[PDB]
RNA sequence: CUCAUAAAGUGCGUCGUAGUCCGGAUUGGAGUCUGCAACUCGACUCCAUGAAGUCGGAAUCGCUAGUAAUCGUGGAUCAGAAU
């Protein structure tokens, strides 16, 4: 489908008129980490239930509850307290959630902007900023309690501000200046 | 029930139940309920599933949450970067006096505080 | 030890015209020489240019500015602020 | 302004002699004056308290 | 001619202690005005937010029949800020 052309066709073009180098380095595989919103503080013994219960619908498998390394430091932390809870995997999956994410349902929220501020400055990891109420084609319209709003990241190994983001604005819009 | 920017108005009348939204209040409560045709004397636990639906779509079209707060920050940053006393007033980190405040003023401030 | 009681000093010249432009709204930026005058309501929304001694600088009067003298918003000296002059 | 006080000019502009208004003598305020004294409402008071105005006296109660 | 609506009463309804449109403080935004001005000192209120309370530590104050408690109005002083 519309995802294979981005690693054989629309990858050499964005490396000829304003690059003049080799074929590699720009841009591979390697897993992509998907963090979760801090569940701490919000409430007590709960939320973890509704958690992994909604994070298992958009994707497969269920998140794992892992603790930190038993090593007290200069902070209020006990020994044996579930924190973090992260699980990232791939192989060929992290390719489709880049299609049904930025094509439909958007523009189709309620008050979407269009112009984004300069996220990063001198790095590779971009940024984001989504609200709590979102409408997706893979979610029920009336049966979900407590709307969830998780961010979106993307790991890249760039060297300069330019030469990049030119691939982001190649399928993921809008983005005015 | 769920409506706009994550709101949990439970065990309340359809009226004030919305008067808890930083966006809408009393006036907006009677108007929204009169346009959607909903009893103002019915609890949020007695509201049908079809009544809440027609209430979310109508209230959806409004300005609330962060997107609004950021506009406030920008409005406080625009006059802050300029030579306006008001902008410096928001900071208040400027000299309140008549002698200098930059240096030699620990007689009123006391022990040097961390930057 | 400020003092104005009930006798504010508004140069009779820069006060008569500012009222003349009130006939139907306001008028484009004006220029005054005597900064000794004090800012007041009638001068709200208008853009008065005070003389710093060399040229006239546009000073958009505001309700929060009311009470202070026009000269207070017209810097005499000129410090380049030898720096990135940010903020 | 010294220009706005063109009333002092006996000969009016294109407008008929009716153009001549009044303008106070002390302050020069055209707003509220007092023909009899030719002074504004804010000057007739300051001049009254000083007593510089003969025959004038502050009404009591 | 206006300030004036007299407040309460009278008739009807709400409620019985759940922070629930009950209680309205505080705070954000918009905005009129008296005033030559109201940032510190204003009145009022549109818009939103909406706490402390369910009769509140040691102590202490006014009152006995249309009286207590409680609500609203007028006037003297006064150009004008009179809880």
């Amino acid at each position: 489908k519309l995802h294979d052309y981005y690693k054989d066709e629309v990858v050499k073009k964005l490396m000829t008129e304003f690059n003049y180098n080799s074929v590699m380095q720009v841009p591979r595989v390697e897993k992509i980490t998907l963090n979760m919103g801090v569940g701490e503080a919000i409430a007590d013994k709960k939320l973890l239930d509704n958690a992994a219960a909604d994070l298992a619908a958009i994707s497969g498998q269920k998140p794992l509850i892992t603790k930190a390394r038993k090593s007290v430091a200069g902070f209020k932390i006990r020994q044996g307290y579930p924190i973090g809870c992260k699980v990232t995997l791939r192989g060929e999956r992290m390719w489709e959630f880049f299609e049904r994410l930025i094509t439909i349902a958007v523009p189709r929220i309620r008050d979407f902007r269009g112009l984004s501020a300069k996220s990063f400055d001198g790095r590779g990891n971009y940024s984001m900023g989504v609200r709590e109420q979102i409408i997706f084609p893979e979610i029920d319209y009336d049966k979900v309690d407590r709307v969830r709003g998780l961010d979106i990241t993307i790991t890249t190994t760039a060297k300069s501000d330019e030469e990049g983001r030119a691939l982001l604005a190649a399928f993921d819009f809008p983005f005015r200046k | 029930a769920r409506i706009a920017g994550i709101n949990i108005p439970d065990h309340k009348h359809a009226v004030i139940a919305l008067t808890s939204i930083y966006g809408v209040g009393k006036t907006r409560s009677k108007a929204i309920l009169a346009a959607a045709g909903i009893a103002e004397d019915v609890k949020i636990s007695e509201l049908s599933e079809g009544q809440i639906d027609t209430l979310r779509d109508e209230v959806a079209k409004f300005v609330v949450e962060g997107d609004l707060r950021r506009e406030i920050s920008m409005s406080i940053k625009r006059l802050m970067d300029l030579g306006c006393y008001r902008g410096l007033r928001h900071r208040r980190g400027l000299p309140v006096r008549g002698q200098r405040t930059k240096t030699n003023a620990r007689t009123r401030k006391g022990p040097r505080k961390p930057i | 030890p400020r003092s104005l009681k009930k006798g504010p000093f508004i140069d009779l010249h820069l006060l008569k015209k500012v009222e003349k432009a009130v006939e139907s709204g306001d008028k484009k930026p004006l220029r005054t020489w005597s900064r000794r005058s004090t800012i007041f309501p009638n001068m709200i929304g208008l853009t008065i240019a005070v003389h710093n001694g060399r040229q006239h600088v546009p000073v958009f009067v505001t309700d929060e500015m009311v009470g202070h003298k026009l000269g207070e918003f017209a810097p005499t000296r000129t410090y380049r602020g030898h720096a990135a002059d940010k903020k | 302004r010294w220009n706005a006080v063109l009333k002092l000019q006996t000969l009016p502009r294109d407008s008929s002699p009716s153009r001549q208004r009044n303008r106070c003598r002390q302050t020069g305020r055209p707003h509220g004056f007092l023909r009899k004294f030719g002074l504004s409402r804010i000057k007739v008071r300051e001049a009254a308290m000083r007593g510089e105005i003969p025959g004038l006296k502050k009404a009591s109660w």
